[PDB]
């Protein structure tokens, strides 16, 4: 997939069917970051890097700083 | 105007189908099966809660207040504390603005009577506005 | 640069100035305006990578061929 | 710096005739001196042009 | 040269890297700083300077 | 899927359009307005031109050249 | 003497040369695609490599088009 | 200033421990045993439930409004629709109203420069407003 | 009972505390201005009786009574 | 000294000229179809792709046509 | 100092411009009915759907001229 | 009598005729990609190297359209 310009890696295949039909697969032993892994969303259940913090809250807290940025000098003005 | 219509329809309908949540998708079948909406149900549910948890808030607000004034929170301040204080402190800025803003019922301050901007009101195009 | 500076001031314009015809009559006209304005915006980009690069490409490809056209090579016997 | 030469052409031409306004009218001179940048070459020309029977100051005003 | 790293699928997986934090955080403020010229330079109480007929770059670089 | 017992969606989206609809009448009565008085501030402009040139043209009799 | 004129009319002169820039890129775009076709004529099986060269040629042409046409409107708007 | 602040502690508590809903009461024991917000968390999940419930609202609208539209609605009708019905109208002039004093900004209909109250207009005591 | 892990509803209050502490200085600000322009309405009309008055001795002194 | 000059004609001359491209455009147009033909010649059992390629040629020749004739009549009646 | 003119005249020279238009639409034309003469000679049996393929071309490169027609004329009786 | 006149919207006038360079350059760049199409029919294994040389031909080309630009800006701002 894709966001923007920028392209997920996605890794090639190694084993050929014959080979890849006798692999067992145990999700039992894989990570809890990764089960059920979907190639189409592989961080779906990766941990926030800050518990709460939203990628909506941060995207407000920009939003919020540009209004900060316009709007000061509105309350505050200062002389020249 | 139709066929817009059931296309639409359609993908509406292969989106709700996609999701794979238990939860959702027992009360979208009995919701169907019932013929009620599922999401009014879901905003009635909400707000009865929220009526019933307004005095939890409440307590809540006081827990958090002594947590605060005793210095418990304080002494085991993080970095990650430091990033909510940040993002508190912005949010306060950006709503005193606002509120100056609308408590003066106008973007820019009002003009006083003896500055020389005077002029530009006399000669608004508009003068309802 | 001239280009790209033109253009941005156009679109400033119209989002700052205009941007309340989402909420008119004539919302479509602002919409179609502003997708295109969106994807000009796209296109001038990707054109000025592309050719700053090449730029840089001529600009050493030229001095080379003036060594190359002075460059006599022997063979190996 | 072209905010200031703004300010300064059009409000006496001397810094002190500037600081002679207050912040607020300060304010309000920038924020135009910003509205004609968004404008730009798109803007309307009544901005910079006075059309014929305004009652504004024009260019002799302070000379 | 645009080769691998993070990607978020969706936007609400812009918070599972730093990088992404601070990359949302700008565009939120590049996006929402337009609404804001919008309300402030499409003002009701804003008023042109009376004097804008007395000078104007157009005079000076003419 | 049995049929229907409430109709809230139908109604909250006519809901949204008679707003619409209503900031579209309100919108129009303003931008009618706003044409209105640029008409009349041109129109004062103009009368302040004639009276000026009226008035030159008197001092340029006075004048007597 | 020092005489100085100022006219209002010529933006709408130079402006509309630049709409003559627009001739050339017209007609190019135009050659691109005629040669397409007898391309894909030619080699039908690459119908879609040939598609995407065309579309990089009409990008290329438009860009040249567009300088043009900021001038066009820059003028008429100045 | 504190006297009053541990009454409506109090009172609060008691409220919080009045109430006899069981779900209620279970959530406010995990979340205080865990130190979380139960209102916040009630928050949180009612938008997530909203956000997965849009293209339900999309279906649920498409098949009203083609039970609308069948005929199959008036077919039934009754006194109780009626009543529904009128409180939709209501709240559908009531909208239009507003949305006009919106759109135009103003809550009464701006002067025309014609109009013999322009005087009005000129003799404002703040022209900044 | 545990110590908050969150400070969610102090925030609440805060914000609301905020947004009434801006409420109240752009409400001073605007009584300020209109009790400004109140002034200089009357300040206005006195002037205007002043003229009047002194216009009617004029015309008195001309009536030369 | 001072003289501003506003003559009213000149956005006449203008438009005319806006319209001149219009050939490279229409000349554009025919040598499209005057390649498709030989290509639906060539290769006549791609007679349907080729007049898709044909109209999309037409599309973007066209769309440059009306670029210009939009500043041929803004300036016809401004 | 403020002054206007308006010259009449004008109004022709823009109108003889815009003929220039036809110029490239003609032309076109020919290379159409150029290129449908040797796509006949190498498939006879297609006479049809090539006449029909170049008269559609004719129509798209008329409505050029009819623009540029339509230009000339208004600027000329305007 | 001598006069020292200065007319100041000649300017205008000037940078228009730059932009017809433009009529060329675009034109020019859809010859290059024509050709390409007609040697990548002829000759696919070889695209890629065609396609480089029509890169660089497009850059040669271009440049020369940038030069015209400049007059333009030159005039279009003094
Ligand atoms: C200057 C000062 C002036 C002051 C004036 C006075 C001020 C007011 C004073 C008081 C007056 C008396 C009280 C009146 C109250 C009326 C409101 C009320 O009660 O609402 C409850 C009522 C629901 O009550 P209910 O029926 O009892 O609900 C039962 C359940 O609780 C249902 O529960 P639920 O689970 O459903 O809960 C969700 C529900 C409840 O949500 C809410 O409660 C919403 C908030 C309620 C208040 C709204 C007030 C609105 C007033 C005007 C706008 C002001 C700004 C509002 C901002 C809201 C932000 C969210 O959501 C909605 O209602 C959704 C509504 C929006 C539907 C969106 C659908 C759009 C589809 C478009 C498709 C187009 C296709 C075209 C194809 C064409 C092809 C050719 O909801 C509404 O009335 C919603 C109105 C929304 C209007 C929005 C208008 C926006 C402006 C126009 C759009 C411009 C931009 C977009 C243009 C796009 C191009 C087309
Ligand atoms: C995939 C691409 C991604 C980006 C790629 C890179 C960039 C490329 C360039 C373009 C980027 C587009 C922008 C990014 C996308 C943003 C939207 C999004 O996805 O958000 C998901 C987000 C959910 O994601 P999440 O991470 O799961 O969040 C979890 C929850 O939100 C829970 O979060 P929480 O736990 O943090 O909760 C925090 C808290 C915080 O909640 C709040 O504070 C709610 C926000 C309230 C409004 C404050 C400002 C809103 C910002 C508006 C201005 C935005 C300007 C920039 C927009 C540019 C768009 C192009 O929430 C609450 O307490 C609940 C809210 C209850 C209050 C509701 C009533 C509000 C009344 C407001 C009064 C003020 C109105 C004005 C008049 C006032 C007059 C007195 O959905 C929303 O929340 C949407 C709501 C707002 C919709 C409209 C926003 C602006 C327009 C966006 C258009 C985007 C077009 C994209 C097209 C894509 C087509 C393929
Ligand atoms: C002219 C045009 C000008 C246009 C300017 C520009 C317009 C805006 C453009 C965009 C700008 C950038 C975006 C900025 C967004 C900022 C807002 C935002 O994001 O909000 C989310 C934010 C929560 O975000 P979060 O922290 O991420 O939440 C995490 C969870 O989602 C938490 O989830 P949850 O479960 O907690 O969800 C509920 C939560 C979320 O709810 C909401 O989202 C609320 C709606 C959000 C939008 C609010 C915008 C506010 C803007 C100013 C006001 C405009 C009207 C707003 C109408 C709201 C109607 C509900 O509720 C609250 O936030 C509650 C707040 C109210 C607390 C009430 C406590 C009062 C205690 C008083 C005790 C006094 C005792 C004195 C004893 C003294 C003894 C000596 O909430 C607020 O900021 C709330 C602000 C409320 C301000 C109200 C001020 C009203 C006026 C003053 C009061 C006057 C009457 C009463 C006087 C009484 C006498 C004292
Ligand atoms: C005894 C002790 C007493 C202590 C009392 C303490 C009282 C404190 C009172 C409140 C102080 C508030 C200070 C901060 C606000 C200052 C506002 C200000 O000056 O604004 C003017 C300035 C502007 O100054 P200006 O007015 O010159 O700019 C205007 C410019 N024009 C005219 C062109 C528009 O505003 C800003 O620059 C705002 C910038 C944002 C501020 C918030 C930053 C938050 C952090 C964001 C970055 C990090 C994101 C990380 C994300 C990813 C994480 C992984
Ligand atoms: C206290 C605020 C309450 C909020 C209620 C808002 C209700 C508004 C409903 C109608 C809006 C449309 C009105 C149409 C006419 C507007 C004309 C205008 O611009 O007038 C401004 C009012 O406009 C503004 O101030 C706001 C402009 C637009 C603001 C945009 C708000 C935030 C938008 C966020 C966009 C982010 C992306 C969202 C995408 C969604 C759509 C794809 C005031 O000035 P005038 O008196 O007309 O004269 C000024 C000249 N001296």
């Amino acid at each position: 997939y894709n966001m923007l310009v920028f392209r997920d890696p996605k890794r090639r295949p190694q084993l050929s069917e014959e080979e890849r039909a006798k692999v067992v697969v145990n999700q039992a032993e894989w990570p809890e970051e990764f089960k059920d892994f979907d190639p189409d969303d592989p961080y779906k259940n990766s941990p926030e890097i800050i518990k709460g913090m939203s990628s909506w809250n941060l995207f407000l807290w920009g939003v919020e700083c540009a209004f900060i940025y316009q709007f000061y000098e509105l309350v505050f003005p200062k002389s020249i | 105007l139709c066929n817009a219509a059931s296309k639409v329809q359609a993908r509406s309908a292969k989106k709700l189908a996609a999701l794979t949540d238990a939860g959702i998708q027992k009360t979208i079948s009995e919701h169907n099966a019932n013929g009620t909406d599922a999401a009014v149900s879901s905003t009635k549910r909400y707000l009865a809660e929220q009526r019933q948890l307004f005095h939890y808030r409440v307590v809540r607000f006081f827990d958090e207040c002594h947590y605060i004034i005793s210095g418990e929170y304080f002494a085991q301040y993080t970095k990650v504390n430091l990033i909510w204080d940040l993002r508190f402190l912005t949010k306060l800025v950006v709503l005193f603005l606002i509120g100056t803003v609308l408590g003066r019922q106008s973007i820019f301050p009002p003009i006083d009577p003896d500055s020389p901007l005077v002029e530009a009101l006399v000669t608004k195009v508009n003068p309802n506005y | 640069h001239f280009l790209l500076l033109m253009f941005f001031d156009f679109f400033y314009f119209i989002f700052v100035f205009f941007f309340y015809g989402v909420f008119c009559y004539w919302f479509i006209l602002f919409i179609f305006v502003f997708c295109f304005c969106l994807l000009f915006y796209v296109f001038l980009y990707l054109l000025d990578l592309f050719a700053a690069i090449l730029q840089l490409f001529i600009f050493c490809n030229m001095i080379l061929q003036l060594i190359m056209d002075f460059l006599l090579f022997l063979l190996f016997v | 710096d072209h905010v200031e030469k703004a300010m300064i052409m059009r409000w006496g031409g001397t810094l002190e005739d500037v600081r002679k306004l207050s912040a607020k009218d300060q304010l309000r001179v920038r924020c135009f001196t910003d509205i004609e940048k968004l404008y730009s070459a798109y803007g309307p020309k009544d901005t910079y042009l006075q059309p014929p029977g305004d009652t504004l100051p024009g260019k002799d005003f302070y000379r | 040269m645009l080769l691998g790293g993070f990607v978020p699928r969706r936007f609400s997986q812009f918070n599972r890297d730093p990088c992404w934090m601070f990359f949302i955080f700008s565009v939120g403020f590049w996006l929402g700083e337009y609404p804001a010229m919008m309300i402030k330079y499409n003002a009701r109480d804003l008023v042109y300077d009376p004097h804008r007929y007395v000078w104007s770059h157009h005079d000076d670089h003419h | 899927k049995a049929a229907p017992k409430t109709l809230h969606q139908v109604r909250n989206v006519a809901y949204f359009f008679a707003a619409w609809l209503g900031v579209q009448k309100g919108y129009i009565e303003k931008s009618a307005n706003d044409r209105l008085w640029v008409e009349h501030q041109r129109k004062v402009r103009q009368q302040n031109v004639e009276r000026q040139q009226a008035l030159d043209s008197i001092k340029l009799m006075q004048q007597g050249v | 003497s020092t005489v100085a004129i100022s006219v209002q009319g010529l933006h709408y002169v130079g402006t509309g040369l630049a709409a003559i820039a627009l001739a050339g890129v017209g007609l190019g775009i135009g050659t691109i695609f005629g040669n397409l076709l007898v391309a894909c004529a030619r080699q039908p099986n690459l119908t879609k490599m040939l598609f995407n060269y065309a579309i990089l040629g009409f990008a290329l042409t438009e860009a040249i088009g567009l300088f043009a046409l900021m001038l066009a409107f820059l003028m008429l708007f100045s």
